[PDB]
RNA sequence: AGGUGAAAUUCUUGGAUUUAUUGAAGACUAACUACUGCGAAAGCAUUUGCCAAGGACGUUUUCAUUAAUCAAGAACGAAAGUUAGGGGAUCGAAGAUGAUCAGAUACCGUCGUAGUCUUAACCAUAAACUAUGCCGACUAGGGAUCGGGUGGUGUUUUUUUAAUGACCCACUCGGCACCUUACGAGAAAUCAAAGUCUUUGGGUUCUGGGGGGAGUAUGGUCGCAAGGCUGAAACUUAAAGGAAUU
């Protein structure tokens, strides 16, 4: 697997972890 | 007071009688209360001045121009709007010009074309903010506001 | 179908009196119709050609003199000087490599208050001693070429219009005027004025209209 | 690993300068770090050249030329163009042939 | 250079900033310079132009400003007309303009 | 390389290199004694000079600022040292 | 003293414009392209295409009577291949092989300042 | 005691309406209020005397500029073109 | 006709493609364009006025330790991405689809919004590269190449010995890359620095330590957001990585 594809897969699940995180603000 | 640009009383001591009738040449984003203006097909291309398009060039910007050489000014009279020229013709006088309706129309090279746009840099690009400057807004226009909804009644 | 060959009048075109042979070449306007005679048909046409076949020496097989038809005289379209140009084919022919291209521009008015703009092209060459494979300049010298090219051009013009100015353009007397002040500086090869364009001319003046007929 | 002096091509101590897109597959890349070759094409070709001079008007004419400048993309320029993959020290090669 | 001339004669020269004083220096006979830039009213200077021929003095119309002609006089204040009285250092009586 | 003597110098490497790389600092230039046609007094000047050295009563600028040695006119005498 | 004019023939990729005009240019004479003889399109800027191209323009120039023509051919110029038609020069091989006085041979393909972006970009058009 | 971090002359619009809206406000507000330079004197001491005008206190000549700014992005590229034609017909 | 390897799309009796006469916004600065420039970096190639700056060297110039490199800090910062005024000329994420093969979101086709650039200001990040730190002296030759200093009734020039500019010649400090081996070093590759490191210390900025997990959890500070610097641990596993060889 290309490193840019692996770097973005986690960038999306990192911005997505800011979403389920908005459930505590 | 009721429009959206500095309209001026352009004085003329009358070319046939001694009485100064301050005629009226609309707003130009680049003038001052004290300009030695010239109007007529034989004047200079200085903003404020004016001559028929048979004395002007391809790609010029002016205001209060007549679609019918004499209307005193129809096209080119808006806060932040202008009129460029897209073509010309020495015979028949068919100088094509740029109007914001997304299209362009042809005029005659004898219509009075007063150099310069109407003053008012970016009005619909600086919000009402509150219906306040919005109520005092329709104050000098028409009671078309407030506008209700159809699905409603 | 109408086979326009009929309304395809095999006309003809010639030169003025400022050149040598008043023969340029035949053309095809359109047969005289209703409210479109064979005088005020086109008139805005042009004659683009190398001044070699326009004169008599194949040394000038380069450079293309630009003309524009005025109106018809003797059922033979005349012509007049609208400007001078350089062959696009000879432009890429004079460009070698390992050098520097020195160009310049300048707007000028004539005596008849004619608005044109003479330019000037320039290529670089070595010296009868140099061993260098380039022959570049310290820029402050190429920048001096621009203040000297415009100096020359706008010092002799503003007189006799392009009638006498074009009378010196063709015999390329400027190639020895450019290489005149440059002789005391850098050698330079080729050296020509390239282009120049005219667009600020009034309307049809019957005056210089018969000055083309001879 | 790294096999070349100014890797790219004469790319040393400057960076972004002025690039020119490829005049083949439209593959863009810097002019001073790619590859370029002058085109010395006459006017016609090598076969019908004699038949054109026979019909040529004017005393044999002077006959001018039409030059040009090429720009390659590297990837396609190696498909079967100018390259053919070279050897080690013969890589330092900066000679015409 | 017009920069060198200005700098020197204004850091050691007898001058007069102003309409009255320019009119007073004019109706004295010891003023040979009066430079007004393009932004200041040339009307006040119209009497000075009608007085240019009356004062016989050699004027000069600088293509700049009296805020840039302020750097020329010294303070970042406002001064459209610079009228030279008596020589104190340099003599722009004859320059490259 | 191997062996030499940077203790005893030569006249060849004394008129070729910079005094700032040899063994001691020293100007490769000099001053001059140039006069003008009509000066019955004295005139001592520099080499490159930089700034232009004028005259006495008939100031006709002896030399002007040059990248090389302050050039002299047709009314002067290049007097070395 | 001849019957002058200017060929101004064109030759791009996937077609070859084989026609002549006059020294003025504001009037052309004939058009006839090479794919008009070939009903396959597979071979458009092909060799016999240009041959048959200057074949349809050969007898039509014999109708006007013009012979001395200052040709101004072209590749594609503008901002595309910048390369002349592969088999589009076979049009000169058939018009001279039939008869037509040629002289003042030149070109007018305008080269850009790389101004308007070309159709390719960084990664380009790699297939 | 500047009672602002990122609001300025817009804090007078508190929590009502919205941030985004009031943001752009302060933009041309400042490029209208501020004593604009009167080129009819080179001395900047002229503010906005009603929509589209700049009342000058330097010869007291009122000025014709912009609705907020003294020259919008549009009438700017236009300042250029009129200058261009001027000379061509000049001499 | 535009177009590909050939197709299809599409534009075409509503005369586009076609060459010629003035135009225009928007864009660019071509070919010369180089083992070269100058700039702090990022980079930034047309002309001229203005603004001033830096610089090599010139100098028997003025100072007299002014000094030397950086944690937190402080200016610019290409390009993507941004808020909005001016902005889509082309190309053109996305999209729309025509072929392709069992299938194709894609590559190849045409068109096409964001984007493309600007005004004052944000996100301060990249293979931002010399994957290789700054300076003060030394260890090699030639020069490729620029700025510069010298002498030459040297080359070229003719106006008129003067003024003369440029080219030629060894030399040549600050610059920019290369060649031969390497005295040295280096895992090798290779390097006038990766030499001057077991014979290890000239002042100093910084970071790295088997790799996954993971530049992810947390929080702080910055920013509008995307996201930036940031920074875990358990658990797992005995291989992984690099040079170079067959």
């Amino acid at each position: 697997m290309r490193a840019k594809w692996r770097k973005k897969r986690t960038r999306r699940l990192k911005r997505k972890r800011r979403k389920v995180r908005a459930r505590s603000k | 007071s009721g429009r959206g640009a500095p309209l001026a009383k352009v004085v003329f001591r009358d070319p046939y009688k001694y009485r100064l009738r301050e005629e009226i040449f609309i707003a130009n984003e680049g003038v001052h209360t004290g300009q030695f203006i010239y109007a007529g097909k034989k004047a200079s291309l200085n903003v404020g001045n004016v001559l028929p398009l048979g004395s002007v060039p391809e790609g010029t910007i002016v205001s209060n121009v007549e679609e019918k050489p004499g209307d005193r000014g129809a096209l080119a009279r808006a806060s932040g709007n202008y009129v460029i020229i897209i073509g010309h013709n020495p015979d028949e006088n068919k100088t094509r010009v740029r109007l914001p309706s997304g299209a362009k129309k042809v005029i005659s090279s004898d219509a009075r074309g007063v150099i310069g746009v109407i003053a008012g840099g970016g009005r619909v690009d600086k919000p009402l903010l509150k219906a306040g400057r919005a109520f005092h807004k329709y104050r000098l226009k028409r009671n078309s506001w407030p506008k209700t909804r159809g699905v409603a009644m | 179908v109408v086979d326009p060959f009929t309304r395809k009048e095999w006309f003809d075109i010639k030169a003025p009196s400022t050149f040598e042979n008043r023969n340029v070449g035949k053309t095809l306007v359109n047969k005289s119709t209703g409210l479109k005679s064979a005088s005020d048909a086109l008139k805005g046409r042009v004659v683009e050609v190398c001044l070699a076949d326009l004169q008599g020496s194949e040394d000038h097989s380069f450079r293309k003199i630009k003309l524009r038809v005025d109106e018809v005289q003797g059922k033979n379209l005349l012509t007049n000087f609208h400007g001078m140009d350089f062959t696009t084919d000879k432009l890429r022919s004079m460009v070698r490599k390992w050098q520097t291209l020195i160009e310049a521009n300048v707007t000028v008015k004539t005596s008849d208050d004619y608005v044109l703009r003479i330019f000037a092209i320039a290529f670089t060459r070595k010296q009868a001693n140099q061993v260098k494979r380039h022959s570049y300049a310290q820029s402050s010298h190429i920048r001096a070429i621009r203040k000297v090219i415009s100096e020359i051009l706008t010092k002799e013009v503003q007189g006799s219009t392009l009638a006498q100015l074009t009378s010196k353009l063709i015999p390329e007397v400027i190639n020895k005027e450019i290489e005149n002040a440059t002789k005391d500086i850098f050698p330079l090869q080729n050296i020509h004025v390239r282009k120049v364009k005219l667009l600020k001319q009034p309307k049809f003046d019957v005056g210089a209209l018969m000055a083309l007929h001879g | 690993p790294k096999k070349r002096a100014s890797n790219g091509r004469n790319k040393k101590g400057r960076g972004h300068v002025k690039p020119v897109r490829c005049v083949n597959c439209s593959k863009s890349i810097p002019k001073d770090k790619a590859i370029k070759r002058m085109a010395i094409r006459n006017i016609v070709e090598a076969a019908a050249v004699r038949d054109l001079s026979e019909a040529s008007v004017y005393p044999e004419y002077a006959l001018p030329k039409t030059y040009n400048k090429l720009h390659y993309c590297v990837s396609c320029a190696i498909h079967a163009r100018i390259v053919r993959v070279r050897s080690r020290e013969d890589r330092k090669n900066r000679a015409p042939p | 250079s017009i920069n060198q001339k200005l700098a020197l004669v204004i850091k050691s020269g007898k001058y007069t900033l102003g309409y009255k004083s320019t009119v007073k220096s004019l109706r004295q006979g010891k003023s040979k310079l009066i430079i007004i830039a393009a932004n200041t009213p040339v009307l006040r200077k119209s009497e000075l132009e009608y007085y240019a021929m009356l004062s016989k003095t050699k004027v000069y119309y600088f293509q700049g400003g009296n805020n840039e002609l302020g750097t020329a006089v010294g303070k970042l204040f406002r001064v459209g007309v610079v009228s030279i009285l008596e020589a104190g250092d340099s003599d722009i009586l004859t320059t490259l303009a | 390389v191997l062996v030499q003597d940077l203790l005893h110098p030569t006249a060849a490497s004394e008129a070729r290199k910079h005094k700032l790389k040899t063994l001691v600092q020293g100007p490769r230039s000099y001053f001059l004694d140039v006069k003008c046609p009509g000066c019955l007094n004295i005139t001592t000047v520099f080499s490159h000079a930089q700034t232009a050295v004028t005259c006495e009563s008939c100031s006709t600028i002896l030399c002007t600022p040059t990248g090389g040695k302050a050039k002299l006119s047709e009314g002067t005498s290049f007097r070395r040292k | 003293s001849q019957v002058f004019g200017v060929a101004r023939i064109y030759a791009s990729f996937n077609d070859t414009f084989v026609h002549v005009t006059d020294l003025s240019g504001k009037e052309t004479i004939a058009r006839v392209t090479g794919g008009m003889k070939v009903k396959a399109d597979r071979d458009e800027s092909s060799p016999y295409a240009a041959m048959l191209a200057a074949q349809d323009v050969a007898a039509k120039c014999k109708e006007v009577g013009i012979t001395a023509v200052h040709v101004k051919i072209r590749a594609t110029g503008g901002t595309r291949t910048k390369t002349p038609g592969p088999g589009g020069q076979a049009a000169l091989r058939a018009l001279a092989r039939s008869g037509l006085r040629i002289g003042r041979i030149e070109d007018v393909t305008p080269v850009p300042s790389d101004s308007t972006r070309k159709k390719g970009g960084r990664r380009g058009r790699r297939l | 005691a500047k009672r602002t971090k990122k609001v300025g002359i817009t804090g007078k619009y508190g929590v009502r309406y919205g941030s985004s809206l009031r943001r752009q406000v302060k933009k041309l507000e400042i490029q209208q209020h501020a004593r604009y330079d009167c080129s009819f004197c080179g001395k900047k001491t002229v503010k906005r005397g009603a929509a589209g005008i700049w009342t000058c206190s330097c010869c007291k000549k009122t000025v014709a500029g912009g609705a907020y700014t003294v020259s919008t992005a549009a009438a700017a590229t236009v300042r250029s073109t009129i200058r261009r034609l001027r000379e061509m017909v000049e001499a």
